[PDB]
């Protein structure tokens, strides 16, 4: 047989088998049930009859919240997506940073009660991120569609106490410039529209060095103008509110949140660690998710934690090619060596320990 | 990870213990060999140092090619974790980079080290 | 004459005159000797000349250790601090659970041998706080600088078959939060600053009511934050570990404890009652001591004990105002009874009977 | 404790015993006003029940009032624990709070009780 | 033929063949009648119908009391246990410490008149424990099931003027622990369950080197922790219920007795020796009997005779592995001496002198 | 126990008198043999010595070796009150025990004791 790898996150969910390279299926974490039609949906089915059903989102800020909903989703990823029977393979899945151990243990029980796997495993999303960027220590900076966390890492293992978390993510970027778009006499929020938001966001929005030097220079020419083809027609053009969408991560306050920035949480993660693995820590900034992949980031990032540690601190801020698949691939790999055969927890001794032995020690 | 056959053997004795990641496992290196790295490939290596009053220490060092496949790199930062682990946690962990080896790994090896082009193919 | 009230605990000598509603002399119990000066210190002092002493504490987890320094430290007690004549006072003394029969003799011994008070009592600390709280019937949860109890009590008498003990107080709390903050590159570990590592314990830290949640509130904001000015001049500031540093009382393996929490023995002492007093019990959870001065200790008690008992069970926590000093209280009132007359142990029945007669039917 | 002599006197015959703790001391209520406590007080009651066969039994209860002093509840705790070892811990001990008082400590005052304010100064 | 072996206690008998290293049949000696069936019952199928029957013990103490049920006991030996004519075999059987030269008379009478013996003898218990531990002087602590006895024996004979008793065995030890199991909220009290509590006393059960220490280390951690699977289902752990319950015959106040405890009576026994012998006594402490296998028991008994004999005596405590049977096996060497021929009681001998010949000189 | 022919040869004269537990039975070792004893066994010696009176004075040693089965060991300490009330009672008792019998009882074998593995199987 071979395992398969599932990463759930509050937008999407990855999966596929270990031992490939990137996850066989992409659809979103979202389930419609009938708000006549009498079945319930998911992913983009479940969109497209928007109309008819109510969409709920299993996972809010990485966590899950709704087991029967989640149930679903893993049943149409089994099934609809992977097509195999989950009594048949091993199955990795992912968690949040800060999981509680009771979401830990009720997804062990109803992998095993509910799908039958044959064995199972849950490991942390920051961890197999990092693995997949090839260290062992270091810091990441994970953001997706849903929450965004720190997560400081010491010779393979996180640090929780010294995690930090914000609320503020990409769906929380694409309404802000869904909004802007709006006030400048536009409208969406539907579908193919809301759906067009997110597009021009994924391909025109970056982030500035110095935000307000950018500023000044869209202000003084339409050097960093862009325009987009809307589907009907119109052709739509953008300038500061490229950069002043993604700017929401570094301060908050665009959007009415009291929190310090990505940049600030980085540094405060980093200074509740002991002193002496800090140097690891900073020469080893992983970025990890979709909402890390605008243009200037990194050099930003770079930035801001240079203006913040001693000067004598050798800072970087790493940016892997395929970070929006980081966390799974991560997984594929784990699941995928020699030594991995007995890391699982079978059914065996599920049947005999509990949900409980899916905790470490 | 104890029931590996290598990890049995792992930090039995003072001196270099080289293994090289083959397809998601890890293969040891011919001791005659120690010294030569594939820069296609990732490497896990391990020193063992005794003391006078006969204990052992251990330092950890994963190398890196600047052409191995994520997978294999993937792979020597996750061995380098379990050996540490099934060595009690006692090891001290340390990431190498062609080209840019801290002195002690460089240390290791008295007539230098050899980067030679190709190596085993990735194991997705 | 009037009577004298000595409490003797691992860490503060607690002493003062019967009738008083607080205990006059309050210092610590240390003993410095030179390690030229030739003297020996007692309390305050002795700490002021740490650079030439080698301090030593004379109990050891409630326990006396050291009959010797023990000695010094309740002639420093009379003279000194009270500054009364021994030989002129009855004196009711304390004594922790579980005090070896050999302890409360030797005790008696030096006190009518040694000191030639004219007469003496010796009472157990858990009774006396019980008593302070006005009860008969209750379990003490006893908690100060070196040990922790738990003491089922019922019309007036202890239950020591049910008495449970744990290792782990107020001194521990302190030595971890110290390690907590000197990871974080700070120092202390000499005087000033060790007595700074108290302050900011008994200042800033409070038990969670649940562990992961607010584990999650503070690496989610800063409303948890707190600043402490220290001597010097800097301001630390400490989020998580002002409840890290009290999670310990719940969670030994904090610090590397195989024990099970004081919610657990404190049910684990109820269930060795006879199940007909338990309600009694269960009802009247009494806190003593300075290590139960956290705020919100009380509560997380009382959730713990509820997962814990029969979901009928009505559980109560008391958490007296001033608990600090609950056992010198409850001697002071004792001792001034006017059925206390007769109760005391003379020096005539102590010459005439031996150190044996301190013992009871 | 023997030798007082309230404990004397206590429960040698059925019926209801009232004592006020008043400055470390127990001081007898005036029968004609047994049910009316003063809120700022500490009382302990004794109830003595006369069995068929001529024996007695007795039920030990403390009152405190919600504006006692601690010294005065301690010492009604004190006395009813050494009233009951005087009776060789045949009594059975009951804790009563003033608003809610037991049934069974209600019933022993036929035209209910009443709450003064007021009462004894504290010993400290 | 061949001789029979009869060591009647106060709750087992134990019957076999006289060159046997082992009791062939070992019964409760306990006596059923009718309280419809109309017959009566001996033994184990006398426990079996307790509800149809009252049950009587034979033997109190050690002692004889009932020779109307004793009569059926041996009847039920004879008969259906080994399967024998009486009037075919020699027996020799046992009597305890102090037995009233009436019973010795009463039980040679029976064995002649009654069962028709050819021949018979009567044997000190003690004495033939201390013959099976290869040795003809020291003092034996003999505790069974109703009684305890401190025999001190000299060149092959008791010394009748220094024994010592005490009525405090394993059936205290049963009701004991009987008693603290069920303040704790279970019950037997019944057949089945109290065979359970005798059973977890006999698996579970120790005697603390240091009764304080052991105390103040059960209430310290769960490493004095023991489980018992009851025949239902429920899984009940102990711990100082473990040494709580042996502790008794050292103090036997536990169970309200004034009495001394076995150490004190051991040494009394000794001190009403002739000056000359109390060597020999002291070097040959044997321990006998069912309640003497507590693990810790010799261990115990040396310590407690050690803080009470002189600084310079050699004391040895003796705990032969199978003296849960040394008084029977002591019987079957005895009685398969080729010099025991000629000691043995005939009918003759008796037929012409009476049951007064069953005395010695 | 008069009627053993053992027993009627027992201590007439002054000496060393060794016999052996042989199943339940006392059997006499030759005396050219005095000395040797199978640590497998268990024995009763009777040393008498006569006085200048011609009076003659009894001391009973019965010896264990540390491999002797129960049977044996108990049938030689009763052998030894049995030998001793034939001698009316007059005989001191020994227990010997192999590797550490007293000095008195060593000092009766001139070329001292000889332990030798084995012996008689056990009476049960
Ligand atoms: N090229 C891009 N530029 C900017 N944002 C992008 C890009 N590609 C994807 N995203 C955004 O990043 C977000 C998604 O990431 P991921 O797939 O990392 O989220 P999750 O795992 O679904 O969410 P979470 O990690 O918050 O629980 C999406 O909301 C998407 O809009
Ligand atoms: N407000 C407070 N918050 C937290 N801890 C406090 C507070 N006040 C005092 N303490 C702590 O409680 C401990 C002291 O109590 P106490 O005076 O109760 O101890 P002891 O009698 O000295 O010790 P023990 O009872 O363990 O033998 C001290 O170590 C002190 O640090
Ligand atoms: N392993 C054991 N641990 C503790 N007690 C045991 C053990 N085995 C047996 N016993 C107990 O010892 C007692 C029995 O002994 P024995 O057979 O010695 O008694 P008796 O001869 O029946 O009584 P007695 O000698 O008092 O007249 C029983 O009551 C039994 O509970
Ligand atoms: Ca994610
Ligand atoms: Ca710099
Ligand atoms: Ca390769
Ligand atoms: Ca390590
Ligand atoms: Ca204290
Ligand atoms: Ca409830
Ligand atoms: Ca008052
Ligand atoms: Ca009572
Ligand atoms: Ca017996
Ligand atoms: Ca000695
Ligand atoms: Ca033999
Ligand atoms: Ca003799």
């Amino acid at each position: 047989t071979t395992a398969l790898v599932c990463d759930n996150g509050s937008g999407l969910v990855k999966a596929g088998f270990a031992g490939d390279d990137a996850p066989r299926a992409v659809f979103p974490s979202i389930v419609g049930r009938p708000r006549g039609q009498k079945d319930s949906y998911v992913g983009d089915e479940a969109q497209s009859k928007r109309g008819i059903l109510t969409l709920k989102y299993p996972i809010e800020h990485g966590i899950i919240t709704n087991w029967d909903d989640m149930e679903k989703i893993w049943h149409h990823t089994f099934y609809n997506e992977l097509r195999v029977a989950p009594e048949e393979h091993p199955t990795l899945l992912t968690e949040a940073p800060l999981n509680p151990k009771a979401n830990r243990e009720k997804m062990t029980q109803i992998m095993f009660e509910t799908f039958n796997v044959p064995a199972m495993y849950v490991a942390i999303q920051a961890v197999l991120s990092l693995y997949a960027s090839g260290r062992t220590t270091g810091i990441v900076l994970d953001s997706g569609d849903g929450v965004t966390h720190n997560v400081p890492i010491y010779e393979g293992y996180a640090l929780p106490h010294a995690i930090m978390r914000l609320d503020l993510a990409g769906r929380d970027l694409t309404d802000y410039l869904m909004k802007i778009l709006t006030e400048r006499g536009y409208s969406f929020v539907t579908t193919a529209e809301r759906e067009i938001v997110r597009d021009i966001k994924e391909k025109l929005c970056y982030v500035a060095l110095d935000f307000e030097n950018e500023m000044a220079t869209a202000a003084s020419s339409s050097s960093l103008e862009k325009s987009y083809e809307l589907p009907d027609g119109q052709v739509i053009t953008i300038g500061n509110e490229r950069f002043r969408c993604p700017e929401t991560l570094f301060q908050p306050s665009f959007i009415g949140m009291e929190s310090a920035g990505i940049h600030e949480t980085t540094y405060n993660s980093i200074m509740k660690c002991d002193i002496d693995i800090r140097k690891d820590l900073y020469a080893n900034n992983v970025m990890s998710g979709g909402t890390t992949m605008y243009p200037g980031i990194a050099d930003r990032m770079q930035k801001e934690i240079t203006a913040l540690a001693p000067s004598t601190m050798k800072i970087k801020i790493i940016a892997p090619p395929e970070r929006k698949y980081s966390v799974w691939i991560g997984g594929s790999i784990l699941a995928s060596l020699s030594t991995f055969q007995q890391m699982w927890i079978t059914k065996q001794e599920y049947d005999e320990a509990g949900p409980s032995i899916v905790h470490r020690k | 990870v104890v029931e590996h056959p290598e990890f049995l053997k792992a930090g039995k004795e003072p001196g270099l213990q080289i293994w090289r990641v083959e397809k998601f496992d890890l293969v040891p290196v011919p001791t005659n060999l120690y010294g030569d790295f594939f820069t296609g490939d990732a490497y896990v290596i391990l020193k063992t140092v005794q003391l006078r009053n006969g204990n052992l220490q251990y330092d950890l060092h994963y190398w890196l090619g600047n052409e191995c496949s994520q997978d294999e790199s993937g792979a020597a930062a996750i061995f380098t974790v379990q050996l540490d682990d099934y060595l009690n946690g006692r090891a001290v962990q340390h990431r190498e980079v062609q080209g840019f080896e801290s002195a002690t790994f460089l240390g290791y090896f008295k007539s230098g080290l050899k980067y030679k082009k190709g190596g085993v193919a990735s194991g997705f």
